RNA sequence: AGCUAGUUGGUGGGGUAAUGGCCCACCAAGGCGACGACGGGUAGCCGGUCUGAGAGGAUGGCCGGCCACAGGGGCACUGAGACACGGGCCCCACUCCUACGGGAGGCAGCAGUUAGGAAUCUUCCGCAAUGGGCGCAAGCCUGACGGAGCGACGCCGCUUGGAGGAAGAAGCCCUUCGGGGUGUAAACUCCUGAACCCGGGACGAAACCCCCGACGAGGGGACUGACGGUACCGGGGUAAUAGCGCCGGCCAACUCCGUGCCAGCAGCCGCGGUAAUACGGAGGGCGCGAGCGUUACCCGGAUUCACUGGGCGUAAAGGGCGUGUAGGCGGCCUGGGGCGUCCCAUGUGAAAGACCACGGCUCAACCGUGGGGGAGCGUGGGAUACGCUCAGGCUAGACG
């Protein structure tokens, strides 16, 4: 069962790849309420057809790049960087959280 | 090449062996390929020597010299004695 | 806002029944009425009515009791002498089946919510099944 | 000490000098056909090509290549010189690269 | 804790904090002794006790503590610490091998003679 | 090594009679007898109301020396039954009661698991006839529990297997003199044996 | 607290069995981070182990599985295979060598040696078995191994005897001076007969090979055991090692002399300054027994890091107050989806271990065959109460 996976398209600015926001829970290993943790994968995209802002599937795969070693099965559905945008601010923050704070 | 030989598994002075299959190349107590039958050389009981050569013929349809004394063991359950 | 009927349910009843009242109305509501359907049912109350307070729906829970005392305290004993809501959100609670416990060696229960409905625990074995671990009385 | 068995270190050595040379051959006899190829020498580039290729699998046939090597080797250079006589080409000896 | 504050944040673990840096965790250390002093203990109660300050074979050094009677521990025995200490002699962290090596239990022993060490008699 | 001593003594402290003591422990001779104080020099003085604890130890104890048996057994028997299934308190006394020493004993090849475990630490008996002697010895049930050969010609297990007549043999034993052999019915339980022992308190000295 | 230049990715190519920035060329300007990057610290991970009611903590010795390492560093040739413990090249510290040019060296293999240490052995036996390598084979090679020795290092069995035997010895403590205690204890009476001695004395081993006949199947027959002439079987065969800790409370077992804040005990609160059951010995007493006691470390008790299972007015503990990002938490109703969630099938969960039944060495420790369980995950399938989610509605929350 090589792997597939539902997630998002963060982000595109690369070329022909690009990077996949993928949420996932799963419960504490002891404090049981349902943590919600995420990971950025890097799918390989040729026609650069997904684009920003997109659900879409992973898959397992042929190794493209390190750093890089899925691709992209499919497009679950698009427009909505309003999952974009948090991640985007998630990142948005930071920076300014090192010696002074992120912002708001 | 696939033997198929003895490991021993007795004690000090209580020899018992398991009939397994392993490469050679690992020890002969180590990890293996699959169990088919034990020899006990004191023979203090009625059962000696089992061993299921139910796998034995595909265990032997491929590779596997059996050691000597494997298919010694083997030949009074006759993996062989194809009458 | 509640931030969690069930559990407040629970409570209004808790609260109510350790002053002996008659009834206590409780925010209807599709699950809830449920719970008590068994709470009730299980003779944890002789059952609950949906009243309207304020055209505002609501249900009353008929809290019952044991019989007064001798003498220094004429309180009668509690029919529900514990209540618990245990998988609150906050920290979510699913068990399977072999997961369900014995509330009070079996003198009590404990409401699983499975796939087959809102059920008891001696009743979760029954469809042989489990949940998400309610409240638990006894 | 004299471990005896050490020969092979001889036997090795010996063996390589074998080796490196069977290589060596290749490589400085197949570039000569790249840089024909290039050119747009139709057969002494097909032609050298083959006997490349064949020492090719020649050397593949004994521990020096072997495997896919071989193949690969081959193929990256047949490949290399086909596309390269998109200069007008027209293959003669042809023989290496059928068409 | 909000359950939550636990997910996030934790209960935080321990922290042993050994009382025997004679390190290595070992239970004797070798040494030879330095001073062969001797304090009086803290408030509580009093007496003039017989210490030890020994260098350990590990760079280290301690106010050794000597047991039994009387001894016969030079000012540069070889000696072996052992842990205790004193909650009468504040700053002596361990004990003496009375037995082993320049040693030897306290010649007027008879009891708890596994301490203290001394053999055992022929009496009759 | 066991004990080796003053054994009546034993009983005098742990208080009740102890038959370790083969025979004479029936009249006038188990010390017991206007003399059943404890040891000790004060011994015969009061006994502050012992500690809420002492009493599982001593009580323990008794049921220990009883077989004269040795604590490093008689402890990791305890574990042997408390992971046993079945009511333990009973377990523990059952396979507590299958030491082929004591075995013998209740059938009466000798008077004493004292007198006995010697009497088995030379071939003297025979657990189906292929004979054994490691008193810490288990027979299962139904066994058969025959004399050594070259014992048969011998005084004292002659004469115990010989006074052997008037008296029973408890329920689940069965030998008989006119073959010197003998039978494990089956295991017992409590009642079975008399034992001034409360094995509950026992099963609690272990807990702590 | 911010890290990044082969650093992220593209095209083209080299390289390998093979993908790949694995490497190189040129191009784009990306990659990662509080869901904790980067740095510093310690560390081989696992099975399993210990401990706990368990959840959990702590650990990873021996045995099994993977890994990296072979004086410290780098490179590669030979090959199915390595970057190669007892192969090679260089480089540095080091020992030995030397006609001073220039060389030889690796025990983290069995064993031994020295050194640091609280501390960890035998320079033995064997090719019999099991396995490994080459060989047609015979057959050699094997410090892998099967054994023995060494160590109370752990675990299991065992002897130091057994029955009778004084209203009760002598010697040794206590005293109301009548007497009490060590004691059935011993002495002694017979009884058994550890060790020791005489004889016999294996299983472990039947295959390779010979013969047989088609070097097939089936059948005969050669020979070999280190341990070891040990275990054991029959005979005779002498009553024949006990020690250590502790005895004020927790904590079990009290007396006397000595003793004077000294001598010393101590895990804790504490005892000694003339009557100390606490310091020293004896009398006895308790505990366990070839052991007993100490020392260090891990778990427990410690619900004292609290998931199970803690708290915050005055004991430690509410942030000087707000607004609000991310993040966590969410009302009443219907439908879709079925990701969380539950359920069944199957696959996997090696072996040993641990649970269980029978079995084997006289028992047990140890050992074998069998059975069961095993969270977790993979593929299919099923459920839809709950959580999410997607679309429609309502108005008790919020706002206006
Ligand atoms: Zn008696």
């Amino acid at each position: 069962p090589k792997k597939v996976l539902t997630g998002v398209v963060v982000s595109d600015k690369m070329q022909k790849t690009v990077t996949v926001l993928v949420e996932r829970q799963f419960p504490h290993p002891l404090y049981g309420k349902v943590i919600k943790r995420s990971k950025k994968y890097l799918a390989h995209d040729p026609e650069e057809k997904y684009k920003l802002g997109d659900v879409v599937e992973i898959i397992e795969s042929r190794p493209i790049s390190k750093r890089k070693r899925f691709r992209v099965l499919r497009l679950v559905e698009s427009g909505r960087m309003d999952l974009v945008e948090k991640y985007l601010i998630r990142r948005q923050n930071y920076q300014s959280l090192s010696k002074r704070g992120g912002k708001a | 090449m696939v033997k198929i030989r003895l490991a021993r598994f007795g004690s000090k002075h209580n020899p018992h062996y398991r009939i397994v299959v392993t490469d050679a190349r690992r020890k002969r107590d180590g990890k293996y390929i699959e169990k088919i039958g034990y020899y006990d050389p004191r023979k203090t009981t009625p059962d000696w020597l089992k061993v299921d050569v139910e796998r034995a013929r595909y265990w032997l349809s491929v590779g596997a010299q059996p050691t000597d004394t494997a298919r010694r063991l083997l030949r009074q359950a006759g993996v062989f004695r194809q009458e | 806002m509640l931030t969690d009927p069930i559990a407040d349910m629970l409570t209004r009843i808790r609260n109510a029944t350790r002053v002996y009242k008659e009834s206590t109305d409780v925010p209807a509501s599709r699950f809830k009425e449920e719970i008590l359907r068994i709470l009730a049912r299980e003779g944890f109350i002789k059952g609950y009515e949906r009243v309207d307070v304020d055209g505002k729906p609501y249900l009353r829970v008929y809290l019952k009791y044991g019989p007064r005392r001798q003498g220094p305290d004429p309180r009668p004993e509690q029919v529900i002498h514990h209540i618990r809501r245990i998988s609150k959100p906050g920290r979510r609670v699913y068990v399977g089946v072999k997961e369900i416990p014995r509330v009070r060696r079996g003198l009590g229960i404990a409401i699983l919510s499975t796939s087959k409905g809102v059920l008891t625990d001696r009743e979760a074995r029954k469809l042989g099944v489990g949940g998400e671990l309610i409240c638990e009385v006894w | 000490r004299n471990l005896s068995a050490l020969k092979r270190h001889r036997q090795s050595l010996k063996r390589r000098l074998r080796n490196k040379a069977k290589k060596s051959a290749i490589k400085t006899l197949s570039k000569k056909a790249i840089q024909l190829a290039q050119e747009g020498k139709a057969e002494e580039a097909l032609k050298i090509m083959r006997k490349a290729e064949s020492l090719i699998d020649k050397a593949a046939k004994g521990s020096t290549l072997h495997k896919n090597a071989a193949a690969r080797r081959k193929s990256r250079l047949m490949r290399k010189v086909r596309q390269l006589l998109e200069a007008a080409g027209a293959p003669l000896i042809g023989g290496g690269l059928s068409a | 804790p909000t359950i939550n504050q636990l997910v996030r944040k934790g209960r935080e673990k321990v922290r042993k904090k050994s009382k025997v840096p004679a390190l290595k965790g070992a239970p004797f250390r070798r040494g030879v002794c330095t001073v062969v002093r001797t304090v009086t203990p803290k408030k509580p109660n009093s007496a003039l006790r017989k210490v030890a300050k020994v260098r350990l074979t590990s760079g280290y050094e301690v106010t050794a503590y000597i047991p039994g009677e009387g001894h016969n521990l030079q000012e540069h025995s070889v000696v072996l610490i052992r842990g205790g200490r004193v909650k009468d002699l504040p700053g002596v962290r361990y004990h003496i091998v009375r037995g082993v090596y320049d040693a030897a239990g306290v010649k007027d022993r008879k009891k708890s003679r596994s301490k203290y060490g001394t053999k055992k008699p022929k009496e009759a | 090594g066991r004990y080796i001593g003053p054994v009546c003594r034993l009983c005098r402290r742990e208080g009740v009679k102890l038959y370790l003591k083969g025979e004479r422990c029936y009249s006038p001779k188990c010390a017991m007898e206007r003399r059943p104080y404890p040891p000790g020099q004060h011994g015969q003085k009061r006994a502050r109301r012992p500690s809420d604890y002492a009493v599982r130890l001593r009580e323990k104890q008794k049921l220990r020396r009883i077989y004269g048996i040795s604590e490093r057994q008689f402890r990791n028997l305890f574990e042997e039954a408390s992971k046993k299934k079945g009511v333990t308190g009973s377990v523990f006394l059952g396979l507590l009661e299958s030491r082929l020493d004591n075995v013998v004993y209740r059938l009466g090849f000798a008077v004493s698991r004292r007198q006995a475990r010697q009497l088995v630490r030379h071939g003297h008996i025979t657990v189906n006839g292929r004979r054994v002697d490691l008193p810490s010895y288990r027979v299962r049930p139904g066994d058969e529990i025959a004399v050594a050969e070259k014992s048969r010609n011998l005084e004292l297990i002659r004469q115990n297997l010989e006074a052997m007549k008037g008296r029973k043999v408890g329920p689940w034993l069965s030998l008989d003199v006119e073959g010197m052999k003998g039978k494990f019915l089956r295991l017992p339980d409590r009642e079975d044996l008399a034992l001034p022992v409360n094995e509950q308190l026992v099963i609690e000295f272990y807990s702590r």
